RNA sequence: GGUUGCGGCCAUAUCUACCAGAAAGCACCGUUUCCCGUCCGAUCAACUGUAGUUAAGCUGGUAAGAGCCUGACCGAGUAGUGUAGUGGGUGACCAUACGCGAAACUCAGGUGCUGCAAUCU
RNA sequence: GCCCUGAAAAUGGAUGGCGCUCAAGCGUGUUACCUAUACUCUACCGUCAGGGUUGAUAUGAUGCCCUGACGAGUAGGCAGG
RNA sequence: AAAUAUGUAAGAAGUCCUUGUUACUUAAUUGAACGUGGACAUUUGAAUGAAGAGCUUUUAGUGGGCCAUUUUUGGUAAGCAGAACUGGCGAUGCGGGAUGAACCGAACGUAGAGUUAAGGUGCCGGAAUACACGCUCAUCAGACACCACAAAAGGUGUUAG
RNA sequence: GGAAUACUGCCAGCUGGGACUGAGGACUGCGACGUAAGUCAAGGAUGCUGGCAUAAUGGUUAUAUGCCGCCCGUCUUGAAA
């Protein structure tokens, strides 16, 4: 696995500055996962939310 | 809106099978972090060409840097803006280091002088005023005289301590 | 099924704070409140 | 502060014991909770459940449906399991062999099990010669044949039986019972 | 005082479309219905018998009855904390086909196929949806589309 | 004194307690309703297809 | 491809005007003994297919044609709207943040498609 | 934009008070700091849940033991005292 | 012709093949229903969650409500009267709004340590008489949501356009 | 042209100061370091030293000081009224 992410981080800079070098633009992938964290207490909250 | 940095940023709308390809756009935005500008992208966007972010996708995001951030330039900014009672453009002149130094001392004096906050000023244009004398505005043409000085009478100095065992002066 | 069996994280109050004034607000706004991106790692770390 | 999802502290809706204090029972109960707890055997956890029952979850099962189910393709030997009593039945002529286990037998029920050659067995017996509830068949009584519960779920067009105490025509058999009275239910 | 007819506030929910009015096609005549089916009801007001109550206007059951000019409907409707379970019956000119019914019964054939191919290759399937993912890594490129850059616009009245 | 009319105010709070569940869906369900000629022919067709089935049974 | 009978969708099919139509079909068209219906064989009924005609119907073409249809980063990401703030404003009201998003307008293109059966230089 | 006029009510008096004028005022930006019965970690009380254990072997099997979570309350219901 | 709200579906009670029953139905073993026998279980037919799901009986209190944002009717208006959805108060302390049922924050076993919220940090009072660019001088300045009001209209005050 | 630095981020990089806690009670578990026997910071604190006796310390009580604290019961949308 430390492979596996060095190497994917690493393949993501280079890809960028060969569409930099070709007049490109390398435009990432779009997120797959977000972390969420709730900061709103407990009273008063509509129903749906 | 805080401490600027200036960005580029380019989009363009969703490719078609119809349209695989289609054109790119780019803005320069002020703002402080990068979520701040690629909202400001969208906002200016939405208001120019049919697309919202929905539909569109943003493919660079590059912060420009000032060329020359210690040579002094003078700036024309040009500003639309909402005042309670409706909607204006101004031209105003700046004098600084770089334009993420004037732009920043355009919102404060948008702030303070006609209760402009951030939401109600567009930048429309900034740009370094070439030949001396192409400045139009007094209050910084003041500063372009040959061999400037000035004193900076009656000085105050912080006191470190809450008594002092001397009348202090002002003297510079 | 994972991130399932992972409980709930139970994060404090961010120590140093949160940054803005108001969190009630978007990220966008001036502080707290919807997707602040990358950014996230910071808040996280000093919530964990 | 949480946002409970659900009611807090809960308790199952379930007798955890017999809301009775014979002696006897509890023993049968404590024997039980051996064998549910130590053996796999789906059978005592049943059985130790029933022991727990108040007494109108203990219909009586009779004598007759034992020998009914006795009846059953490839049951004819097993040994038929009431937790709770057994009743006679003057219904059935011929009665079979078995051997039945069970809380408690009508003075009938012992007699006409022993008559035809059979076995009258009590739970802890049953233990012994069953530890896992081999080749025995479970058997449980009609609740649903009780009195009361002819009047639950009383109402216009429910087909219920009136809290009536006392009857014939004359008694609640007019008005909003018969077309020709206001209405019918 | 308060008037609550059985076709109170009916007014443009029974009303034909524009430029509809009149006769009815005989399509809807010709639809045929099965116990079991599921229909949309939908008064037309032009046909006065048969009629759906306006409350289920709108609403999509199940057709647990077939009679010489109408079908039955089982609509489940909330009254109070629970749902009623209701039985309408419907002329045919009120009602239609269910065509989700119909996505869904073409796709459960396509599943049987898409099942058959790949056994027959003895393959992996996966036949349940996904929902529609984030989106891969794209190279933009600048050949020809050198970016345009754009900046706010200055108020102005055009009155 | 005249006092307040009418208000659904709360109505759905407490509806959704305990509320709201669903059908109660059978495989078999009531035939209330159904064209009564088509049972009756029901009921002939149900015996028979028994009838035969015990038939093959011997 | 034409035409007819029975249709599906029900104006891209309707409307106005002017042209054009071989062949077959369809039509108009001749007749009044009969069944049948009229103030009136006009309609409706019957009879011949015989005496006649494409005039009309009908089909298609024309038209910076009326209407209808379709498209479009045409207008407009506008109007309106779900959600957010101890945002602005005396207020009326407005701006920003995460989203959804019209209508009219303008311009471009189009003006029936089709199922069954029969028949035709 | 700020400021000034427009701007009249009754006991003496209220940006909360003092007082503050390159503010301790108004607009805006940036850091640090103070602090709730909230959040994080730990002890203890109780409640609920799940689990183990009289197999022969001293003193409670409605017991002993292990583990996780949870705790606002009028009218009112039940429980243990 | 929106936005928000709203109905149904996303399969084992399913799918396919074979051919049984009837008094219904068809010109017609033709359909319609219900079935026998045979085949198909890894993703078996989107997502996320499930603190277990389903069910029965019986009985208390209540049946004056009120408030806020938003929609909204009557009224010149009202701390007025009347509806819509949600969230609150009532039944509820705690921290902030000096004060205060209803605002902001946050809901509560007994405690220790840490961190924050909303709100604050001249002194009263815990916390920079902190940093930065302006603007403002009032013989009636001004000073913070809900909130404890101010307008038309004027100024050669001063600022920037 | 060749560097440096800032900014942002990563390290299963090394270290100093301060504060609260120390539940548990033979052994069982997962490991770590050792060539090894052994050792260990690895399923919850130990070790060394000292201090106190008509006392260190703790409970109670009275009083002062800081901050806080309206009269209960009742009906009520709303009671310190
Ligand atoms: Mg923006
Ligand atoms: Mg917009
Ligand atoms: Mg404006
Ligand atoms: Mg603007
Ligand atoms: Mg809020
Ligand atoms: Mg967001
Ligand atoms: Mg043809
Ligand atoms: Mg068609
Ligand atoms: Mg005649
Ligand atoms: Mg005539
Ligand atoms: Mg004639
Ligand atoms: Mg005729
Ligand atoms: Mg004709
Ligand atoms: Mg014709
Ligand atoms: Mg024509
Ligand atoms: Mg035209
Ligand atoms: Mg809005
Ligand atoms: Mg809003
Ligand atoms: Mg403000
Ligand atoms: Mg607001
Ligand atoms: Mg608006
Ligand atoms: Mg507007
Ligand atoms: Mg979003
Ligand atoms: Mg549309
Ligand atoms: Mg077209
Ligand atoms: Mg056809
Ligand atoms: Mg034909
Ligand atoms: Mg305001």
């Amino acid at each position: 696995y430390q492979k596996e992410y060095e190497t994917a981080e690493r393949n993501i800079i280079q890809a960028k500055r060969d569409a930099k070098a070709a007049g490109s633009y390398y435009v990432e992938a779009q997120h797959k996962l977000v972390f969420v964290v709730r900061i709103k207490g407990i009273n008063k909250i509509p129903p749906k939310p | 809106m805080a401490h600027f940095k200036e960005y580029q940023v380019i989009g363009r709308r969703l490719p078609t099978e119809s349209v695989p390809e289609p054109k790119l756009f780019r803005m320069r935005i002020f703002a402080s972090n990068e979520v701040i500008a690629k909202s400001r992208y969208w906002y200016f966007l939405q208001k120019l060409h049919k697309v919202k972010k929905a539909s569109g996708e943003i493919v660079s995001i590059n912060q420009i840097n000032e060329a020359h951030p210690t040579k002094v330039k003078n700036f024309g900014v040009w500003v639309r803006y909402d005042s309670r009672s409706g909607t204006h453009n101004m031209y105003k002149e700046i004098r600084d280091v770089s334009r993420v130094a004037a732009v920043e001392t355009l919102y404060q004096d948008m702030a303070a002088r006609h209760r402009a906050r951030f939401r109600s000023i567009h930048i429309l244009k900034v740009a370094e005023i070439e030949k001396t004398a192409d400045v139009k505005r007094q209050y910084v043409k003041q500063f372009l005289t040959k061999d400037l000085k000035f004193p900076l009478p009656h000085r105050v100095q912080k006191s470190t301590k809450t008594f002092s065992y001397k009348r202090p002066s002002t003297f510079y | 099924q994972a991130n399932n069996f992972l409980w709930p994280f139970k994060l404090s109050n961010p120590s140093g704070g949160w940054g803005v004034p108001r969190k009630f607000k978007h990220f966008i706004q001036g502080g707290s409140f919807g997707n602040r991106e990358e950014f996230i790692n910071k808040l996280v770390k000093s919530m964990n | 502060g949480i946002d409970h999802t659900s009611k807090q502290h809960k308790r199952s809706g379930h007798r955890t014991a017999p809301k009775s204090d014979n002696v006897y029972l509890k023993l049968l109960v404590k024997l039980y909770t051996f064998l549910a707890r130590r053996t796999d055997a789906p059978f005592n956890k049943v059985v130790l459940k029933a022991l727990f029952l108040s007494k109108i979850n203990r219909p009586p099962v009779s004598v007759s449906r034992i020998a009914r189910a006795l009846k059953q393709e490839g049951a004819a030997n097993k040994t038929v399991v009431v937790v709770g009593t057994v009743t006679d039945d003057a219904r059935i002529f011929e009665f079979p062999k078995t051997t039945v286990a069970a809380l408690r037998f009508t003075a009938g029920a012992r007699a006409k099990i022993v008559k035809a050659g059979g076995e009258c067995i009590t739970l802890d017996q049953l233990a012994v010669r069953a530890p896992k509830g081999q080749n025995t068949l479970i058997l449980r009584g009609p609740r649903n044949s009780r009195e009361a519960v002819r009047h639950f779920g009383m109402g216009p067009h429910k087909g219920k039986a009136p809290r009536i105490l006392s009857t014939g025509r004359k008694f609640e058999r007019a008005r909003g019972r018969r077309r020709s009275k206001g209405f019918k239910v | 005082g308060k008037s609550h007819g059985y076709r109170s506030r009916t007014r443009y929910m029974f009303q034909r479309d524009f430029r509809k009015h009149g006769a009815v096609h005989l399509s809807t005549y010709l639809k045929v219905y099965k116990v079991g089916d599921i229909v949309d009801i939908k008064a037309n007001g032009s046909i006065q018998k048969g009629m759906p109550h306006k409350f289920y206007q709108g609403k999509t059951g199940v057709v647990y009855n077939v009679t010489k000019s109408s079908v039955g409907v089982i609509i489940n409707k909330m009254v109070g904390n629970r749902y009623l379970e209701k039985r309408l019956n419907l002329r045919v000119e009120h009602i239609k086909h269910s065509k989700c019914r119909q996505e869904f019964l073409e796709r459960v054939k396509a599943n049987a196929a898409k099942r058959a191919e790949a056994k027959a290759q003895g393959v992996a399937v996966q036949l349940k949806r996904q929902p529609a993912q984030p989106r891969e890594s794209r190279i933009v490129s600048t050949e020809g589309n050198v970016p345009q850059t754009l900046a706010p616009v200055p108020y102005e009245t055009f009155i | 004194a005249k006092s307040k009319n009418h208000t659904a105010h709360n109505q759905t709070r407490k509806a959704h307690r305990n509320g709201i569940k669903k059908p109660k869906t059978y495989k078999y369900p009531s035939l209330k309703g159904v064209d009564p000629k088509f049972r009756r022919n029901h009921k002939h067709a149900l015996h028979g297809t028994a009838k035969a089935l015990a038939a093959a049974k011997k």
